């Protein structure tokens, strides 16, 4: 589970990297870990598609 | 009076020379360092003109002592 | 100093010439298959290099890779753009979310 | 800074050398003849047992005793001139690193040859999460190699074309600093070793029908990028063209095998000039380059005697 | 408590000061902007909290700045020229300077007096801090070589002024022995070996503090040099490019502030690392910080 | 009559150019180091820029000599 | 008058002397560093003709140093 | 005074210089040093800054006698 | 002239060698980066002689402060 | 009859200058080699600084010449 | 007819002299020095080394040119 | 009274070139000292030997100030 | 000639000195390239000597030079 | 007059602070590379020393001209 | 005579001086790269006894012009 | 020995100093050769002793013209 929720905050920093965007910290999003990771995944998918 | 003004501008002559001098001393290898990093990249030219430019400071001042020669003869 | 080499090749014949876009000399050479080969290996000798484009426009026929160039011509700037827009679009949407 | 208080154990260390009857005499050997020579050479003071593994093991330990100090015990732009001799053994090790890292073996898998900084670097970069981290966490402030990672690190994440680009670029800005120093003779050794690099690149390229642009590399003045291209296609007489320059043997040879061997040649003869500057550093690396010399005759007489190679077998890895 | 009086010191020029104060503005005007400080080819990114003590830091500097300058009388320079604001007998215009400063025949030995006392006293607080942290760790090694080398600059500074200072050198020949007595005594009981090697380096460091009087007096002179050939070659030299003449003189000026004022108030925290540290040792072992959790936030 | 005057503005001329020509001998060496790391990176320019800012408390020193000389003219 | 335009003249001889010695001092590495990245590369010329021009501001320095000394000449 | 006073001028003036061209000269490469151990790590910087200030004694010694000739003056 | 005719052909002839010192000084390292490119190629013949003639400039400036000095002779 | 405390007193101004110019000349390798020793390792920093040390016989000597030609003063 | 200002005169173009010797033999050591390596490198662009060779004594003759000056103003 | 300030200025302008020279000197000398003493401490009496050489020219100087000014 | 022929003995001195002076400086790094070459091979010992024999016209023009002083001597 | 004893001493003292200076510039080479051999070895030492210690002739010689100036004084 | 023959024999020793000056500032990379080539074989000593030997017509001329000033004394 | 005789021994004194100057700069890259030389191997000492004490007769003819002055004094 932790290294699943470390290769979420890698892809959600690459995610802001490849929208240019950088980290600015904030109050967080809690959610559960496959659900955070579907809110993820397809914002990656169609920023790395594009 | 034939002889105190004649020493005066050759001490501001002795100042504004060796004050040069020092001032390219410092440049030479500030400016060959800065001649390196431009050649690294196009984005350095900077902080490269600024330390070249740092060293003038030395240069003003001698010319202020060399002003203050000429006021004083 | 390739029609040098072009004399080494088909003597009446290879016609080659270059004829605009000033920016390279379109040098066309045109005289057979092995002995132009040949006459190509001896150019390259003397110094010529062949148009050699990526994907298919140096992979296919020139007249298809000239309107497959001049399509993809046409079409590559609204496609930036419209993708440079949906890009932000998506970026102004999710980053929040991202973010938290 | 010093380039003479160095010079004086480089003397030390250059009166420490095998000749070549060393090697002659040990044409005929059985591997305890080796043994009994070696146990008389400085080189054996670490021979630990019998067999070729603890004899290339020993030849290690005394590489690292009498070679690995000369990165240490100096300081300054000699610091930063001498760093650039002994540096194939550390791209190799990074090379390694980034096969590792992009492979998935574990972090002791390479056995990791002695270079110019600490190991525990190196074994400390086997986790680092982006590129950049593992070129800061690698990043001496002389260190060439650190600021070529990092300016082609501007790429990608990590990548096989990445790593090619990035040994193109460390060759390039190997160039770019021995044009950058005071040396009159170090520049010229590396120029000569870059060309013989482009040809290596090309006679290894050749037949391969690759853009040679790509592959073609920037910082020779013996051949040109057109020599190169003729290189890279089937022509010998580009090798024949070499006339005039070190490659003056390099001439009507096809075979990589022979051509690598005069190519070595070559550089060592160019190295065997070291010895006219007694004042800057090309002396130093003279002595590295004897060493090195002596390093291929030791592991090629070890193996010469491990498996009883026949002296025609070896005949030609000995004529300079 | 020191850095920003001996950067009042520094810099005397009201008009500079002023500049500073419309900076801090502009700066305060980005705070209340609550954007972080972007600067491209400076490479400064910076969050409010860091600007915020900052600005703080430069009001807190600013006021006593504009006190010595209004204790030296420089406004933007010497403007006593064009509006006599200051006042000495030559030409009285306006109130009087306490220190003059253009004038070294009455005020330089009183501003390296001034100087020379500051540095003592901060030297004796720093030994005074070292000897009392070996009291406080319960090592006499250090709280003894601070009380050794304490005397001795003591009797150094007792010699000097004796000898090549002033005659009657009968109310301090004891105390200069003393003071060797002292050092001598705490080498005994030391056994360091730390010379007289370390005492001149800790006498060359109470001694450098001039260098602060030395880099204002510097500014001082180019500033009225400046001030004097602007305000003649306007007025003087025709009254008439008085517009010309000042934009020329205020330019050249203000590129002299950017090329010296960096490094003149850098010479304060630079004298204040080397030497109240450097007493007070803080080269040992650099600490280990509370690394709490984190919870970026 | 006398050209002790110009004796002392010789001196200082001397003396300006020499502290000045010091100067330079460490900025040139300085600047070339602070150059080569600002060349490796931008994360200690700021010290690199403070390390060749403090030797000018040479040059400050003897701009202090300077106008020494000059008070006592 | 006695020896004083002739130590005038000295002076301001002396002055340009030394401050062309420091001028040619910073632009030896100055074109040292251009002419290898001009060998390097035809496309930072530019940046290495204006870092050598970049000296000669110390040569201007002194020629006017020297007519205000013509002047007093 | 007399032509005695410019003389032990012009002699302090030759002290403080030829001082602060040796603080300068010995400033140069131990900066230069200090500049690459700070460019290695950030920890090392107060003995950097230890190493740096030590040379400034020869300074304050020139300082102390061209005070003891000022005195004298 | 007197003795002031002397002092000036003495003072232009320190100008005339101390510019001729620090032009060669700069032509050293200038004409060792150009043979070194020289020995790179043949094809910069028309820059090398732009980098040479580049410190040509402070030997005019010397010359022209002599022919003044000369004018005033 | 004055001119010869000036005469000493520029002496002792001269053997100051260049006492201080040796011990730089000597400080500026030292401090090289022993910033280098502390940046490869921080334990000899105590030797390093004895050999840093080791160079304050020129200056004590030379202080020693300076009041002694004080004391002719 | 100077009595002291011939002695001068001499005095200073003899330093205008040596110091311009001084300043070439300076630029002709790295430049003899290039050319000697690239002339160990090759025998065939010794034409442009000797003409960069001959390019430092245009100084030496403005010095003569000065010294020339000089004794006609005598 | 002429020649009395130019025997002490000339026996400054000595001392002052022999501490310049014993400097020089003593440049490299502490400075293979120093990076032998960085290589081990197994040298230190040999580079203080080779350090303290070098002082004979300041002991020749002293030599010669003390006996100028004696005439002094 | 009780005064002037000293100066321009002295003058011819210094003239002969420092083109001495420059000459070594120059055959310095002329005779070590030279050497290194002729280590390398023999068969451009010439070009060697002819190297070597380059440095010597600035003494003959130096020796022309004294000459010409000695003939005004 | 008596213009012989301080010009004498003067000669000497230059005479014997260049042959200091020279024996030092000899020494600092000398026994740089005799450190660093037996830094190497304890096996070169004393022909170290002898390599070393040959530089002192040139002192032995001045201290002989320097006797000589003072048995002419 | 008088002040004739102390600057004759002032301007021959600085003649002589700086001739012997640069005769040694050749022959130290002269006799360097000549025990370097020793080094690599005794079989040029020849020619390195001959570019070693080649430095001495700087010393024959000063010489020469020494004993062209004797002659004038 | 009025103003003869102590010039006269100044530039003996200066020739004296600036030859042993020139020595000991010839013997320093000399005897660091040679001892680099005896460092490599203890069997060239003969022919390195040669090429170290070649470099002698510049102090010898430096000693040579100091005797003949001291015949003229």
């Amino acid at each position: 589970e932790l290294r699943r929720w470390e290769a979420v905050s890698a892809g959600a920093e690459h995610t802001l990297s490849l929208l240019g965007l950088e980290a600015e910290p904030a109050r967080p999003f809690p959610e559960g870990l496959e659900a955070a990771e579907k809110a993820l995944s397809p914002i990656q998918a169609h920023a790395e598609g594009l | 009076g034939g002889l105190d003004r004649g020493l005066i501008a050759v001490g501001m002559g002795l100042a504004v020379g060796l004050a040069a001098l020092g001032t390219g001393v410092a440049q030479a290898r500030i400016g060959a360092a800065g001649v390196g990093a431009i050649a690294e990249d196009r984005s350095n030219f900077g902080t490269a003109l600024i330390f070249l430019l740092l060293p003038e400071t030395l240069v003003i001042f001698g010319l202020l002592i060399a002003f203050i020669l000429n006021g004083r003869l | 100093l390739v029609e040098e080499a072009l004399r080494k090749a088909l003597e009446d014949r290879y016609l080659l010439a270059h004829e605009a876009y000033a920016g390279g000399v379109a040098a066309l050479v045109v005289v057979h298959r092995k002995e132009v080969d040949q006459a190509k290996a001896a150019l390259s000798r003397a110094g010529v290099a062949e148009l050699r484009l990526p994907g298919a426009l140096g992979e296919l026929p020139l007249s298809e890779a000239a309107r497959r160039l001049k399509e993809r011509a046409e079409a590559a700037p609204r496609e930036l753009s419209e993708v440079r827009q949906h890009l932000a679009k998506l970026a102004r949407e999710s980053a929040s979310t991202l973010q938290s | 800074d010093d380039f003479a208080y160095l010079n004086a154990r480089v003397r030390v260390r250059r009166g420490t050398l095998l000749k070549e009857s060393f090697f002659q005499e040990a044409l005929d050997l059985s591997f305890a003849d080796f043994l009994r020579l070696l146990s008389e050479t400085v080189y054996g003071g670490e021979l630990a047992g019998q067999g070729l593994p603890d004899v290339d093991r020993a030849v290690l330990r005394t590489q690292a005793k009498l070679v690995g100090d000369l990165p240490r015990l100096v300081t300054g732009e000699a610091r930063e001139a001498v760093r650039l001799l002994l540096l194939r053994n550390d791209l190799h090790n990074l090379q390694a690193l980034l096969r590792a890292k992009a492979t998935g073996r574990p972090f002791e898998e390479v056995l990791l040859l002695p270079g110019t900084l600490r190991e525990e670097v190196w074994r400390q970069a086997y986790e680092a999460q982006d590129p950049a981290g593992m070129a800061q966490v690698l990043a001496v402030p002389g260190h060439p190699l650190a600021r070529a990672l990092r300016a082609v690190l501007r790429e990608t994440q990590d990548l096989a074309r990445v790593e090619a680009l990035l040994a193109k670029r460390f060759f390039e800005d190997v160039a770019k600093a021995a044009k950058g120093l005071d040396q009159p003779a170090l520049r010229d050794y590396l120029a000569l070793e870059v060309d013989a690099e482009n040809l290596r690149t090309a006679f290894k390229l050749q037949g391969s029908g690759l853009a040679p642009d790509a592959f073609f590399l920037k910082g020779g003045r013996f051949v040109d990028r057109v020599r190169f291209a003729r290189l890279m296609e089937g022509d010998y007489a580009v090798l024949d063209e070499l006339s005039g320059t070190p490659f003056s043997g390099l001439s009507g040879v096809r075979d990589l095998k022979a051509l690598e061997r005069g190519l070595r040649c070559v550089l060592l003869k160019e190295a065997k000039k070291g010895v006219q500057d007694p004042l800057g550093v090309g002396l130093v690396l003279a002595y590295v380059k004897e060493r090195e010399w002596e390093a291929v005759r030791l592991r090629l007489l070890a193996r010469r005697a491990y498996f009883g190679l026949p002296r025609a077998q070896v005949e030609e890895e000995v004529v300079c | 408590v020191f850095f920003p009086f001996w950067f009042g010191m520094i810099v005397g020029d009201i008009g500079y000061a002023l500049l500073f104060y419309l900076v801090g503005r502009w700066l305060s005007g980005y705070v209340k902007r609550n954007e972080p400080l972007v600067i491209d080819l400076f490479a400064l990114k910076l969050k409010p909290q860091v600007i915020g003590k900052l600005v703080h830091i430069l009001n807190w500097m600013v006021f006593w700045t504009v006190v010595w300058g209004v204790i030296y009388g420089e406004f933007f320079g010497t403007f006593l020229e064009h509006l006599g604001v200051f006042g000495t007998p030559e030409h009285p215009g306006l109130i009087p300077i306490l220190i003059h400063r253009i004038d070294t025949a009455k005020t330089a030995n009183l501003l390296i007096l001034l100087s020379v006392a500051f540095g003592v006293v901060l030297v004796f607080f720093g030994l005074a801090l070292r000897a009392y942290l070996g009291l406080k760790h319960r090592h006499m090694a250090h709280f003894w070589e601070g009380v050794g080398y304490l005397g001795g600059l003591v009797g150094v500074l007792a010699l000097a002024a004796s000898y090549l200072g002033n005659l009657q050198a009968g109310w301090l020949q004891g105390l200069m022995y003393l003071g060797f007595g002292v050092f001598l005594l705490a080498v005994l009981m030391s056994r360091i070996w730390l010379m007289i090697p370390e005492i001149f380096t800790q006498a060359g460091h109470i001694l450098s503090h001039i260098r602060i009087y030395a880099v204002g007096a510097a500014g001082g002179i180019l500033a009225g040099l400046l001030t004097d050939v602007g305000f003649a070659l306007a007025e003087r030299l025709g009254l008439l490019g008085v517009l010309l003449g000042l934009l020329v003189a205020g330019v050249l000026h203000l590129l002299i502030l950017l090329l010296t004022t960096l490094g003149h108030m850098l010479q304060p925290i630079r004298l204040l690392w080397v030497e109240f540290f450097t007493k007070f040792g803080f080269y040992e072992e650099n600490g280990r910080p509370y690394r709490p959790f984190k919870s970026v936030r």
